[PDB]
């Protein structure tokens, strides 16, 4: 789920 | 379906009643109810409708219907008149001037037919009270002995004390347990 | 103040009922039913409705009126966000608000009528409080349920329920901690038949998913705060710290809610994507019209623009059309005058396009105008207004936890003249 | 059928909770597509008094139904509730105080008077919230028990946690819309508290301050004022509307053009939003243009705009329109009588807050506003 | 050992009833080794609260034969006991009660007293029975509650069932030897319900009889004598000796000879028997010697008696040795002079029915009896 | 009226203490002791003792002395019977009264005395009320009580002690109805040194032990009831049938007990089963006596006689005798001088007898009698008074229940001189 | 000695605590006791000895020694305060006049070294009463606040109600839950 | 057990 997510 | 499964339930205990309790104002009904479910006495009010409430006793779950005396709502008592095995009359002992007025009740009860394969139990109770009549005193008023092929028997109270209580249910106990 | 609920089925049937104040007799909804007969379509039936007796309030969304009975006067929206609200909740415990659901989750629903509303005012509200009073159905609950008995109803209060953070569930916990944001822009626009910008502008929202344990502080801090303008806050949001410090301190409620919901600073210009080239024509009395349109890129960021669908909504002279794509799918509604052209996404290289022509009525008028297109479209990982998102910052809780955020654009209503 | 009638019966006679529970689905499910189960009723309330949490509380909701049905059979389950009163668990004293209101027996009215005492002193602000909405009811129950009832809610108001004093608030708002010295008590409190009250409390809440201030005022202005502020930034449509309504008839005039800002973001939401707002909007614009004028694209029409709400929309841009931006709206309007809508068309070539404007009629119970008082009240009282 | 005192309490003091059971059977086994621990008291004491039905007899085992060394802790521990009294079990009632009366802490007298007052008045004859015992135990605790008592012990005594009246006599006898016109009202009663009343009240009451009738008697005297005769045959050596007595101090002198062949029959028990009855047959024939001498082989002396009862039976022999039968008992003295028991050969060459007797000592308490009234009581008491 | 009980361990040792009233001074004990001292024997030991303060009652049996402490007057037989009475209780839970059988049943002993004696009076009593209260230890029930818990305790009244019948358990269940009676009769006599019949008497008791099931009424009838004179009846016998019919109508208690104890019309002569032909003798110094002793069958019925011991008391001048028996075995006691002589049986056809030479004492005196012997014996089948039984005649059951009859007559003290 | 077994019992349920309850005579504690452990109100009497009972709430059953007031009997306390896990002590917010007593008693149980890990939870009873003292009223009365080094708090309670019950083992669960 | 008694 974490997949398409930047970080941040 | 096994039968034995039937038979284990009922050794481990497994057999239930079905009793319907009534009586007049003040005959101390509910408290002889949660006497014999928690064993202490509790603070009460004047019931408006029922309190139902289970006691497991010599491997018998009887299930009592605490339904209240009072005339607005004592017309109630026929929807509870549906498959009793058991009719519990309680009566004060010391209030004479409505002994009568108890005795006509009961003898309404009686006299439905839906009741008539109940057994017929009726507890004296307030025996600790100085102007109280005694279980052939009350037998008389009531002209229980009148009652003709009904099985019925009166047992002195005090719910106060706690007495007669198990001894009503023995009785009962006897009578319902046609076998174990 | 709302005395009874009835669900309309929209082929005209009186789907479900609940009464919380009286008995309301079943017969009212034809009031309802003539307002229907009167109305122009679904979409054009007046919210509020008089009736010599009740006033009715309601609500059309997912093909299903809620419809409300009003005694005493009631402001509407009061009435109309809380009947909105029980819609919105009844898609979270069953994934979906429709009738075949409730028809399945009868009690259920029902029940979840009772906690909400008392006796005409509300009382359960936030689903992080109704979610506790109330378990959600699923196959493993059902499970255990046949085991342990059919027990979805709490015998306490959910303790937030009497904190100071109501929205917040209290003793959550998990083991994979981790927190999400999803910042969707809108972009709502009218085009001039030449391609102009007629009136453009840019919407968005942020969307949270929080999976934190325990009590939580999230604080976001933003690249460009100044197109931040009307700002609509989550109630748990701290707005004082947003007043001076411009910055999103809160404690989150956890599971799906909208955060934010904003409106971009009109000082800047909206950039639009997509431009839509559009030949179309009509003849007085004509078998036959045309029509071309080419879809593309205009401003489109330097990214692929994607979920793209064209709805062309035509005058009744048009019989049929003899139209074919560049990309996708297309099929023309003679019954609606609808052409539905599922594009998909525009290629860099190459554009999606229709071209062909219109099989008209003969012996009928002209249209007055050309008709209207409506375009859905979005860009992954695009935020086209600039506002991204500067930092996320914990505190209270011992986790290094997911810190995931995501931009994506998205189109609003897109009309196209011509 | 009968027999299921009978079957029925015989689960809930049957000591198997399974089977009552049964029962008790299959009959909620009959309440819910309107059939009449009340037949069963003298067999359904014998368990009321179970002990099952599941099955009793679907028992309380076949029971309020049929109250008003089987009075006397309603009489005669009342003493389950009396008891579950007492119990030392703040979920079921709640849930029995509701269940026991909910019952329309004027017989046991002096038995639910006693009980909203009662409720009014629990120490848990989670009862009292729901004793002030068995208030609501006994009143309207019987409105003969009205003095009692002020007095119950004269202390309530009295509470400090929110949790209590915007359920309070709606009560009072009912039971007794008169009688604002009861409210000028509690109106610094009130004001303050209001930004910590949930949505729906606020947006009761702020109607009812709003009319207070109109008989008030002609610093504790302000202060309302002030703190209501914020609450533009709200979620909840209905509050943002209720706090414009408040600007709208107690702001300075200075101030007002304030909220235009957010009656324009409440036309993003749905439809039926969307259509309140366009006649607050419209209605709002007769006396100040000013304030939507900035805004006026945002009011034209679309092909996916109802009839109501092109006409709506239409009407506003009817007010906005003027020698500065005739030119733009003429060429709008010939692209709408050019639509096939030809209501709209037609419309075209012609081109607060409350229930009451919406319908554009007296609404029941649509409470008056007053004008400004020449003289304001005595000061002392909080204003 | 230190150390295992303290492991006791540590099963005292833990939460499993195992652990419990066992501690106290340890200390019960201790309790009958005569071993101290009354170290032990604080810590046992709490488990009198338990629900094991084991374990807290047990408990009111330790509880009693410590309460007169921890009088202040014993204290601490009668609440238990109290509630217990009323609950609805007779058993419990019963045992509640015994172990309540047996506390000897002066600081809980009244509640005693109290409790004695509603055990008299207890439906079940069971309870009443033990209520009897508690009286005297309360008397002896406390002398001066005497008058209270006597109240009670007469209300006692009207009852009808054998079960309380044994007891209740009993209790009558000791606290309360003299007043008796406590008596006369149930004489004719006890006289029917002695027939009935068990083999321990049996004893009890005749002797009771025994002396009341001394002093009223100078029909209703027949009765008494009547009714008794039946129990001749019992099994109960005591109750045997029991009617021996009265017929001896009240029969008619006449009729005594009725009682000598059971005399005799009571030889053939054990040596314990056989030395009392032997001294209440040497007794007897000093006044009597006819009632023995048809007997008389029955007390030829053996070489397996022991030499107190072959004394004994000698003695007797002294007494019905005369000229019709001198020849045959000479001779059995010379073989008994010709055993190697020198003390018996020495006493050889030289030739009712209480305790006091027996040592030939007046034993404390010992009533005395009266001689024939040359009046009698006036009759209307039923003698 | 009993304070306290002491079991005193022959040895002179303070087995176990049990206290009703008070701490009782184990020092009192010092008394019994000196009594003790001062007793020729541990059968010669006075059952009444008196001391400074406080009485002693004991009963010497099973070589245990059980002491009592009395302070006041009370009815010696009272305390006998009573105290007795429980030493036969401990023989019935334990299968053995003994020091050992106590040791190891500690906690049981001791809450069988909590239970009868009540602060100094009788409280439970009879055995089919005991065994209610306080169950027997079995193997079987310590196998349950290892897993339900150590109870033995009852938690209600046995019903049969508040009925008209308190000798009788309720509810008592069968599957194997049965009941048996046995008819013991005891011969006692006094033997002439001529074999010559000094005195006899038969004495004799019914034992029984019934298994019947519910409510049974038990009724005897006899052959001879003549032969019946001084009859001690069990509690339980309705004499009023006895004395009228001369019927033993009665409900039986359950269990193991006497029915019937009586003696033997002394109209009729006793047949005495057993004559003792004996010459011995001794001389004044002599290192040498003689001894001939034939036992035999006189009035034997037809019957082998058997079970027979034969014990003879001799005087301090025999030092060991050369003694041989025709059957079974012999062995002289130099200790306490005595001639043990196991028989067994006597058949028709030979005589048990011992013949030989006595080892006397050089330079002691001549005693001044011969020994006397005591003989125990006994017949199989036989009831030699005549005594039999008519009839058993049970009402009230629907059983056939097994109606066993058994007569044995048995040996009391046979005393035979020279 | 398994040990998922136990984690098996603790996760059925399987936590206790020694709780002892002092304080005055008429502070309501008996009648705490049974409420919580029946529900109902039972009749009482004056308590000579103790009445211990336990109340299984939130997987934890806590054991509450019912400990009676009385002068007489007072002095009793110290034999309870062998490991305890918290203490309760009730207080009745209408006698003004003994409040300080109270106190005293209080503050000898808090100055006993045996009862220092034991958390304190005063209950103010009685709130129904007119002249009831609010909580922080009896905290002040009491210098609750002044205690130091000790995990303490205090409850309103109303025992005929049962308001402020639950509460105390809600604190107490919390404070004795070192971890589930 | 029975063995040995008489039946009656
Ligand atoms: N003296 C005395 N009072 C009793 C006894 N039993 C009950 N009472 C009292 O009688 C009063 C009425 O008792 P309830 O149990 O409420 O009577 P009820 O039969 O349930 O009355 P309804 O609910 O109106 O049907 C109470 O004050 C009781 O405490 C008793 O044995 N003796
Ligand atoms: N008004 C009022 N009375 C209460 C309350 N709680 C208890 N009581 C009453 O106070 C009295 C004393 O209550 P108890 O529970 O016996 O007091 P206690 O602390 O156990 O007293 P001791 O046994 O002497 O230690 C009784 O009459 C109760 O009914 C309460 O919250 N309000
Ligand atoms: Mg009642
Ligand atoms: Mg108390």
């Amino acid at each position: 789920s974490h997949a398409g997510y930047q970080t941040i | 379906g096994n039968i034995f499964a039937n038979l284990f339930k009922g050794l481990f205990g497994k057999k239930e009643m079905r009793i319907l309790m009534v009586g007049l104002d003040a005959a101390g009904k509910t408290t002889i109810l949660y006497k014999l479910k928690l064993g202490e006495i509790v603070t009460t009010i004047p019931t408006i409708g029922f309190n139902v409430e289970t006691v497991e006793y010599k491997n018998i779950s009887f299930t009592v219907w605490d339904v209240g005396g009072l005339d607005k709502i004592r017309p109630l008592w026929r929807h509870y008149f549906q498959n009793t095995q058991g009719l519990i009359f309680v009566v004060d002992s010391n209030d004479r001037e409505r002994v009568n007025e108890a005795r006509e009740e009961l003898m309404r009860m009686l006299a439905e037919d839906e009741l008539r394969d109940a057994v017929l139990l009726v507890f004296a109770n307030k025996q600790d009270l100085p102007n109280a009549m005694n279980a052939a005193e009350i037998t008389d008023k009531l002209g229980l002995h009148s009652l003709r092929h009904r099985n019925w028997y009166i047992q002195a109270t005090c719910a106060t004390s706690g007495d007669g209580l198990y001894e009503g249910l023995d009785w009962l106990s006897n009578q319902l347990r046609n076998q174990k | 103040m709302i005395h009874s609920l009835f669900l309309i089925n929209c082929s005209g049937d009186i789907f479900l009922e609940k009464h919380w104040k009286s008995v309301v007799s079943q017969s009212v909804c034809d009031y309802f039913f003539e307002a229907q007969e009167k109305a122009a379509d679904v979409e054009n039936v007046p919210p509020v409705i008089s009736t010599p007796h009740h006033y009715l309030i309601s609500i059309y969304r997912d093909k299903l009126f809620f419809v409300s009975v009003i005694q005493t006067e009631v402001p509407p929206l009061f009435v109309i966000e809380f009947l909105h609200r029980v819609a919105d909740t009844f898609q979270d415990y069953f994934g979906e608000c429709s009738e075949a659901a409730i028809k399945d989750n009868v009690v259920i629903v029902y029940e979840l009528l009772e906690e909400m509303l008392d006796n005409g005012f509300p009382l359960a509200t936030e689903s992080n409080i109704l979610k506790e009073l109330i378990k959600p159905p699923t196959i493993l609950r059902s499970v255990v349920n046949s085991i342990t008995g059919s027990s979805n109803v709490g015998d306490t209060l959910p303790t937030g329920q009497l904190s100071n953070i109501p929205w917040r569930r209290a003793g959550v916990k998990y083991t994979n901690n981790e927190a999400y944001f999803d910042v969707v822009e809108e972009i709502d626009a009218i085009i001039d038949k030449s391609g102009s910008t007629v009136f453009a502008e840019i919407q968005g929202v942020i969307d949270a998913c929080i999976k934190l344990s325990g009590m939580p502080d999230l604080s976001l801090s933003f690249m460009n705060p100044r197109l931040l303008d009307d700002v609509s806050f989550h109630p748990c949001i701290r707005f004082k710290r947003w007043e001076s410090e411009r910055v999103l301190s809160f404690i989150p409620p956890d599971g799906n809610f909208r955060l934010i919901s904003y409106r971009v600073s009109s000082q800047n210009l909206v950039a639009i994507p997509v431009y839509v080239k559009h030949s179309i024509s009509f003849k007085e009395n004509s078998s036959c019209g045309r029509f071309d349109i080419t879809i593309g890129p205009k401003q489109n960021m330097g990214k692929t623009i994607e979920g793209i669908t064209v709805t062309v909504h035509m005058p009744k002279v048009v019989l049929n059309m003899n139209l074919t794509p560049t990309q996708g799918s297309y099929t023309f509604d003679p019954v609606t005058k609808v052409l539905t052209w599922d594009v998909g996404k525009i290629t860099p290289q190459k554009l999606p396009s229709l071209k062909g022509l219109v099989n008209l009525q003969s012996g009928a008028p002209k249209p007055e105008e050309n008709p209207s297109l409506n375009i859905q479209f979005k860009i992954q990982q695009l935020a086209i207004s600039g506002l991204k998102v500067n930092r996320l910052d914990m505190y209270g809780e011992k986790y290094k936890p997911f810190k995931g955020v995501k931009y994506v654009t998205k189109a609003g209503k897109f009309q196209v003249r011509t | 059928d009968l027999k299921k009638n009978e079957d029925l019966k015989q689960m809930l006679e049957s000591n198997k909770d399974s089977a009552k529970l049964d029962a008790m689905k299959r009959i909620v499910g009959m309440i819910a597509k309107g059939k009449n189960a009340s037949e069963l009723f003298p067999a359904v309330v014998k368990n009321v008094a179970s002990k099952n949490i599941e099955i009793k509380k679907l028992v309380y909701v076949y029971l309020v139904r049929y109250a008003e049905e089987q009075q006397d059979l309603a009489l005669l389950s009342i003493s389950t509730f009396q008891r579950a009163l007492k119990d030392p668990n703040q979920l079921i004293r709640a849930s029995a105080l509701r269940v026991l209101s909910s019952i329309r027996v004027p017989i046991i009215v002096p038995i639910m008077m006693l009980a909203i005492k009662e409720a009014s002193a629990d120490l848990s602000p989670y009862v009292r919230k729901n004793a002030a909405h068995a208030i609501q009811k006994l009143y309207s129950l019987d409105p003969e028990q009205k003095e009692m009832l002020i007095e119950v809610i004269e202390k309530l108001l009295k509470d400090k946690s929110t949790l209590v004093a915007g359920s309070v608030v709606m009560a009072f708002e009912e039971v007794c819309p008169d009688r604002i010295d009861l409210i000028h008590k509690n109106y610094r409190k009130l004001c303050n508290l209001l930004v910590d009250v949930e949505e729906w409390g606020q947006v009761v809440i702020i109607h009812m301050l709003t009319r207070y201030a109109r008989t008030q005022f002609v610093p504790d202005h302000r202060l309302l004022i002030r703190n209501t502020k914020p609450l533009l930034q709200s979620r909840n449509a209905a509050v943002v509307m209720a706090v414009a309504q408040l600007y709208w008839h107690i702001s300075p005039k200075s101030e007002a053009g304030i909220i235009s800002k957010s009656l324009v973001r409440l036309l993003r939401s749905n439809r039926e939003v969307q259509y309140i707002v366009l006649q607050n909007i419209a209605t709002m614009s007769i006396q100040r243009k000013g304030m939507f004028e900035p805004y006026l694209k945002s009011f034209y029409v679309r092909s996916t705009d109802p009839t109501m709400i092109k006409t709506l929309k239409l009407e506003i841009l009817t007010n906005l329109a003027n020698e500065a931006n005739i030119s733009t709206l003429l060429r709008e309007f010939q692209t709408y009588v050019k639509s096939q809508d030809k209501q709209f068309a037609a419309a075209t070539i012609q081109t607060l807050g409350t229930l009451s404007h919406t319908l554009n009629i007296k609404a029941t119970g649509y409470l008056e506003l007053s004008n400004w008082p020449e003289v304001a009240p005595d000061p002392s009282v909080r204003n």
